């Protein structure tokens, strides 16, 4: 059984030279025999591959008290209003050099509003992951027309979520 | 203008020389075979969304090779470009060249169709039957 | 599409450090909170001979130790979470990691809590003559 | 410069088995468009293993049809929790002209793996 968390999502098929992988699954079956891997000189590593990686299937539910367990229960939020506030986001996927993955697109809530931003995932990269800007279109289903016109004009990341802490800092404030 | 008449030449035979205007498109009287959901049929436009650049010889007299350059929407760029990258192979492929370049401050993509033939089957067997 | 990669049993242990900002306080915490460890490091494979450098291009190895990636080998590289690297990610990713047989159940707690000594290139403690 | 059709072919489930008489009432998809003659069928879509016959009652009722299916094309589309196994079954015999239509309707309504 594999996931789709942290699923690579970029086409290229060539495994990676497992001291690039940080692993078991993704090395190339170039290094699995019976079980093992054994270093091969018969090839030098690769330092050119730039593919985003899924973020999905995360099921957080550790066991501490040094954090509360974020997730309330039944009660726990039924007894706690002057703090119900909507939550659901649109997403979409890219087009030439990979696919496979969800990211955001316009972010709704219960106050009246419905922010844009430009799509940007966690490329990886033979030193760790860069946070980079990718190509992007909506699913090709029909309803998804009102869609188009979001792509092209998003925002990044930074003033997004200055202003969104924002709208935090003045409608949940009170 | 050349950088573009330039930057079209890609890597091979820069011997160009653009039997077209200067960097619009051209105009031409050719034979489809047209169906879409309302026209239909075996019939001559006049067509137009490509700019066509004669390829020339050595001795700089010309000779039948052409590069077509057509220019069309973003995301069709894309279909274009994931179908020909699964299928660079088999050899009855011309080889296409894809770019984005920018004309005033666009940034309007390019497809180009390499050392094709100034006519088409089309014209043939149009051009016989009628 | 592109290529399977995680377990499934250990997506809570993953999403403990995809969602934190304090993740190695918090990763040793799980590791001591009450789950199994994280069931997926690259095992290698050599002669084992060599001196203890883990940190190296071709395994060089003991006797004793034995070699896992190097890559595979840093949480904080692990989760493809950002990194508090001044400039700006983590090095052991491109070589081998040859942990002593002791403490080579896990290698991320390694990785963080020691880290190559400049005199033997070794883990400091398995062993060196530092004094 | 030559585009060949947009498409209005439906999607409705009904009745297929391995044999004349194992087709159970529901449990395929069928794909079909509604000509001159009634909702004439085109292809099958399933998750079962195979299924070479399928049933389905007339165009006023009168009957149900003993239609035979393809060796099924295999593929695999996506639900919430992962990968899921479908079969495409064409009508045997059903040229290329439907058997692209049917892939273009479908594989736009399905995104595969
Ligand atoms: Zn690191
Ligand atoms: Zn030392």
């Amino acid at each position: 059984n594999v996931t789709g968390l942290f699923k690579d999502c970029s086409k290229v098929i060539t495994g990676l030279h497992p001291t690039q992988a940080p692993t078991h699954l993704s090395v190339d079956t170039k290094f699995k025999t019976e079980g093992l891997c054994v270093d091969i000189p018969g090839i030098p590593k690769d330092m050119t591959y730039r593919r985003l990686i899924s973020m999905m299937g995360f099921k957080m539910n550790y066991q501490v008290n040094g954090y509360p367990n974020m997730f309330i229960t039944r009660e726990e939020a039924i007894r706690h209003v002057r703090a119900w506030i909507g939550f659901d986001v649109e997403g979409c996927h890219a087009t030439r050099e990979a696919v496979g993955t969800n990211l955001p697109l316009q972010l709704g809530f219960s106050t009246g509003v419905n922010l844009v931003a430009v799509p940007t995932g966690y490329v990886d990269t033979p030193n760790n992951t860069d946070f980079s800007r990718v190509s992007a279109k909506p699913p090709p289903g029909d309803q998804f027309k009102h869609l188009i016109p979001l792509m092209y004009k998003g925002l990044p990341w930074n003033v997004v979520r200055i202003k969104i802490v924002q709208m935090l800092s003045d409608t949940l404030k009170n | 203008a050349q950088s573009f008449l330039n930057r079209v030449c890609g890597v091979s035979a820069a011997r160009l020389t653009p039997c077209g205007t200067g960097t619009s498109t051209d105009v031409v009287y050719r034979a489809f075979d047209i169906y879409n959901d309302k026209v239909a049929g075996f019939a001559k436009f006049l067509k137009t969304n490509c700019c066509r650049f004669q390829e020339k010889d050595e001795d700089d007299n010309l000779i039948d090779s052409y590069f077509v350059v057509k220019r069309h929407t973003f995301s069709n760029y894309q279909h274009e470009e994931t179908i020909y990258n699964l299928l660079k192979d088999c050899p009855a492929v011309a080889k296409h060249d894809f770019f984005k370049f920018r004309i005033d401050g666009d940034m309007v993509p390019h497809i180009s169709r390499q050392r094709l033939t100034k006519y088409t089957m089309a014209d043939l067997v149009y051009a016989l039957r009628h | 599409a592109g290529n399977a990669t995680e377990v499934p049993a250990n997506s809570t242990v993953l999403s403990f450090c995809a969602f934190a900002v304090d993740a190695a306080k918090a990763y040793k915490d799980y590791l001591a909170s009450g789950g199994q460890p994280i069931t997926n490091c690259v095992k290698m494979l050599c002669t084992h001979t060599g001196t203890g450098q883990a940190i190296t291009v071709t395994p060089e190895a003991n006797m004793d130790q034995e070699s896992f990636g190097g890559a595979s080998c840093c949480l904080y590289c692990r989760c493809h979470i950002d990194h508090p690297n001044p400039k700006g990610f983590c090095d052991l990713k491109g070589k081998y990691v040859q942990i002593p047989t002791t403490c080579a159940n896990d290698p991320v707690g390694f990785t963080l809590k020691n880290t190559v000594c400049t005199v033997c290139g070794m883990w400091k403690g398995y062993g060196c003559s530092c004094d | 410069n030559n585009e060949l059709s947009p498409v209005a072919l439906r999607q409705m489930s009904c009745a297929a088995g391995t044999t004349q008489t194992a087709c159970t009432d529901d449990n395929a998809l069928a794909y079909y468009n509604t000509t001159k003659g009634g909702r004439f069928v085109l292809a099958l879509l399933s998750d079962l293993q195979d299924l070479k016959w399928a049933r389905f009652p007339k165009s006023d009722g009168t009957g149900t049809i003993y239609t035979e299916l393809e060796p099924p094309c295999r593929f695999v589309t996506d639900t919430p929790k992962g990968p899921k196994v479908k079969y495409l079954y064409f009508i045997k015999g059903l040229n290329n002209l439907n058997r692209g239509m049917v892939l273009g309707s479908l594989a736009a309504t399905v995104r595969l793996q």
